[PDB]
C-alpha cells in the first residue's frame, strides 16, 4: 500500500506500477473512504530526505522505461532521450537541471567567503578539467592582488578574476555572456526574448552533448562487455550465466517477507510468462488482453 | 560565582534571542552559576550557537547538526 | 456569451476530461450560465461513476473548482469524491513545490509574522510553525491564521502563476484556489511575488501583507 | 492465465523501487527518532 506521501508523488508520475496504486487509491476514495491528513511536521532535514527517497521511487521505474538511443544516427534520438529524462525529473519533483544544480552550488557554498573555497566545495559538481582551469586563473589573480580573492563580487579584485574566468568559459565553448543575461534578464520582453533564444540554443546543445556522452559510454561499455564475452567458449558462457542467475535467485529467496524480494520473484514469473506467451504465437507476440 | 564563557553564533543576537540562549546554556553548568556571556560572530555556523566554556565546548550549531545528520544517514544506508 | 451558449447544446461531443476543462474555464471566467454547467457536468458525472480512476487528479481537482464557483451540484458519490481529489492535487503542488516558491512562501510567512507583531528572530520563527494548519479536506495550508472563528489564508503566487507580460497580474488558477478555500471558510489574501519582493525591507513586506489582509478581512 | 493486461504489462521489472522503498521505510522512521533524541 501507499503511506499517503508516496501517493502524492505518484499523481503526476506516469510509470505503470505507480499509476496502478494511484488508480487503486482513487477507487477507494470513491467508495466512501476518508483521505488522511498530510503531516504538518518533519523539519527541513527530514523533509528533504523524504524528497530524496520519494523522487528516487519515481525516477527508478522511469529510467527503466526510457529506451537508450544506442547506435543511432543524428541528434533527435539523443534529444528524445534527454527530453524523456527531463519529463521524468519533472514528474519526480525536480526542477530544470539548470535550476537544480545552481541550487546545489548555493547550498554547498552558503558560508564560503573566499573563491578558493567555492572551487573546493563544488568540486564534485563541476568538471575536473574546468575546476582546474579556474584554479589556474585563480592563482594568476592570487599572485597579482597578493591576497585571498573574496567571494563578494562588488570588490574590484573579484572582477579581476571574474573577467578572466569569463575568458575561460568562452574558451571551453560556452557563451557566458548569454548565460548571465538569461538569469538576470532585461527590461523589455522583446530583447529578453532574443537572449532567451540564444540561451536555449546553448542549453539544448548542452544536454544533448551530455546525453550523447552518456550514450557513447554505454555503447563503449556494451562493446567491451561483448568482446570479452565473444572470446569465451560457449560452455564457459552457459555455466557462468547459470551461476550468476542462481547466485541472484538465492539472494532473493533467502530474504522473504521483504517487499523487494517478493516483487523480484514475481518478476521472474512474469519473464517466464512472456516467454510462454511468445511460444504460443510468435508472429503476434505476447498476448495482451483488450 | 560566575562562569566565563564565549558564545559564537551566526548572526548578532536579539535581546530575546539572548535570554533564550542564556537559560538554555545555564543547564550546562551544574549550579546556580551565572555564566556571564561573550558574543562572537561566525556565519560559518548555519545558525545555532557554540558555548566555549574554556575547558569544554558544546556545539549546538545547526552546521554541526546537519553534519551529524548526514553521518547518521550515511551509516544506516550502508547497513540497511 | 456565444462561447458559453455553444456549450449548452453541443456538450455531448466532448470527452469527460475535455468537459472538465470546459466547465473549469467557465467557472474561472465568471460564468453564471447554469444551462452550460448542467450540460457539461452531464458528461463527467456518469463517467466518474462509470470508472472513477479514468480522469487524473489534476483534472478531478478542476471539477471541484467548477462545481463550487458556479455552484452547479454533482451527485453525492461524485462531489464527495471530487472534493477529496482537490486535497490530493493541492499537496502534490506543495510537495513538488518549485523551491523558489518555497523560498517565497517562507518569506511571506515570515513577513506575516512581523505584521502580527514579532520584532525578534525567535518570535518570528515560533509563529511561522503555527501557521501550517491543515485544510478541512485533508490538505495543508502554509499560512492559516485564526482569530476566534475568523480565518485568513495568505497565499503567495511566485512567477509560475503570473502572466508573462509587463503588467504581470496573476493567472486564472489563483482565483480557483481562492474561491475553493473561501467556500471552506477562509478569507484568502493573495500576495504576488512581482509586488512582494519589490519591497526593500522586511517591515515594508509586512505592511504589504497587512494591507492585503485588511483589504480582504477588515477586522484583522 | 494467458492474456494478462496492459496496465501491468507496462511495468519495468527489475528496477529497484522497492529496495529504495525498503531503505526509506527503515531510514525515515529511524531518523525521525534520531533528531527528536539528539543532544551534543
Amino acid at each position: 500500500a501507499v503511506s499517503k506521501k508516496e501517493v502524492l508523488y505518484f499523481l503526476s508520475s506516469k510509470d505503470a506500477e505507480s499509476s496502478t496504486a494511484v488508480k487503486s487509491y482513487l477507487k477507494s476514495l470513491y467508495a466512501g473512504a476518508q483521505v488522511e491528513a498530510t503531516e504538518t511536521d518533519a523539519s527541513e532535514l527530514i523533509a528533504q530526505l523524504e524528497k530524496k527517497y520519494l523522487s528516487a521511487q519515481v525516477v527508478e521505474p522511469g529510467v527503466h522505461n526510457i529506451a537508450l538511443p544506442l547506435g543511432e544516427s543524428g541528434s533527435a534520438p539523443v534529444k528524445r532521450y534527454a527530453a524523456e529524462l527531463f519529463n521524468l525529473g519533472a514528474q519526480a519533483g525536480f526542477e530544470c537541471p539548470f535550476i537544480e544544480v545552481s541550487k546545489k552550488f548555493g547550498q554547498e557554498t552558503a558560508t564560503s567567503e573566499t573563491v578558493k573555497d567555492v572551487l573546493n566545495k563544488t568540486k564534485s559538481y563541476v568538471s575536473a578539467d574546468y575546476n582546474a582551469a579556474l584554479n589556474e586563473v585563480l592563482s594568476s589573480v592570487e599572485a597579482e592582488i597578493n591576497g585571498p580573492v573574496l567571494f563578494d563580487g562588488k570588490t574590484e579584485g573579484f572582477k579581476k578574476f571574474a573577467a578572466k574566468a569569463k575568458a575561460v568559459a568562452v574558451s571551453r565553448g560556452l557563451p557566458a555572456d548569454t548565460i548571465l543575461a538569461y538569469c538576470a534578464g532585461s527590461a523589455n520582453e522583446d530583447a529578453a526574448d532574443k537572449v532567451s533564444k540564444e540561451f536555449f540554443t546553448w542549453f539544448e546543445s548542452a544536454y544533448t552533448a551530455d546525453a550523447a556522452a552518456e550514450v557513447k559510454a554505454i555503447e563503449a561499455e556494451a562493446a567491451s562487455i561483448l568482446d570479452r564475452h565473444l572470446a569465451k567458449p560457449v560452455a564457459q558462457i552457459r555455466k557462468e550465466q547459470a551461476s550468476a542467475y542462481a547466485s541472484l535467485l538465492k539472494r532473493a529467496e533467502t530474504a522473504k517477507g521483504a517487499k523487494w524480494a517478493e516483487k523480484y520473484l514475481e518478476d521472474v514469473k512474469a519473464v517466464q510468462w512472456f516467454d510462454a506467451s511468445v511460444a504460443e504465437a510468435p508472429a503476434s507476440g505476447p498476448k495482451v488482453a483488450a | 560565582k560566575e562562569v566565563y564563557c564565549t558564545v559564537i553564533t551566526a548572526e548578532p543576537l536579539d535581546k530575546l534571542e539572548r535570554v533564550e540562549l542564556t537559560k538554555k546554556a545555564e543547564k550546562f553548568v551544574d549550579a546556580g552559576f551565572k555564566l556571564v556571556m561573550q558574543e562572537k560572530i561566525d556565519k560559518k555556523l548555519l545558525g545555532g550557537f557554540v558555548i566555549e566554556f574554556s575547558d569544554r565546548r558544546v556545539d549546538m550549531s545547526t552546521a554541526k547538526k546537519v553534519e551529524e545528520f548526514n553521518n547518521f544517514v550515511n551509516k544506516l544506508v550502508l547497513s540497511i | 456569451k456565444a462561447i458559453v451558449d455553444a456549450l449548452k447544446a453541443s456538450a455531448g461531443d466532448l470527452a469527460p476530461a475535455q468537459a472538465v476543462e470546459a466547465a473549469y474555464g467557465l467557472a474561472l471566467s465568471g460564468a453564471t450560465d447554469a444551462e452550460a454547467f448542467k450540460a457539461l457536468f452531464g458528461v463527467v458525472a456518469p463517467a466518474i461513476e462509470k470508472a472513477p480512476d479514468a480522469l487524473e487528479v489534476s483534472s478531478l481537482a478542476q471539477l471541484h473548482v467548477a462545481s463550487t464557483i458556479s455552484g452547479a451540484k454533482l451527485p453525492a458519490a461524485v462531489g464527495s469524491f471530487v472534493a477529496k481529489a482537490f486535497g490530493l492535487a493541492a499537496d502534490a503542488a506543495r510537495l513538488k513545490r518549485s523551491s523558489a516558491e518555497s523560498a517565497l512562501v517562507a518569506d511571506v510567512a515570515a513577513a506575516t509574522a512581523v505584521a502580527f507583531g514579532a520584532q525578534y528572530r525567535p518570535e518570528v520563527a515560533s509563529a511561522v510553525a503555527s501557521y501550517v494548519k491543515t485544510a478541512p479536506d485533508g490538505s495543508v495550508l502554509d499560512i492559516a491564521i485564526t482569530k476566534g472563528d475568523a480565518k485568513v489564508l495568505v497565499q503567495a503566487v511566485p512567477s509560475s502563476l503570473l502572466t508573462s507580460t509587463t503588467p504581470a497580474k496573476p493567472l486564472g488558477h489563483v482565483a480557483a484556489y481562492s474561491k475553493v478555500r473561501e467556500a471552506q471558510g477562509y478569507a484568502v489574501a493573495v500576495v504576488p511575488a512581482n509586488e512582494f519582493e519589490a519591497l526593500p525591507d522586511q517591515k515594508a513586506k509586512a505592511q504589504y501583507v497587512l494591507a492585503a489582509i485588511k483589504k480582504v478581512a477588515p477586522s484583522f | 492465465a494467458d492474456a494478462k493486461a496492459l496496465d501491468e504489462l507496462r511495468k519495468p521489472k527489475f528496477s529497484s523501487k522497492y529496495l529504495i522503498q525498503h531503505v526509506s521505510q527503515k531510514l525515515i522512521p529511524a531518523v525521525k527518532e534520531w533528531e527528536k533524541s539528539y543532544q551534543p
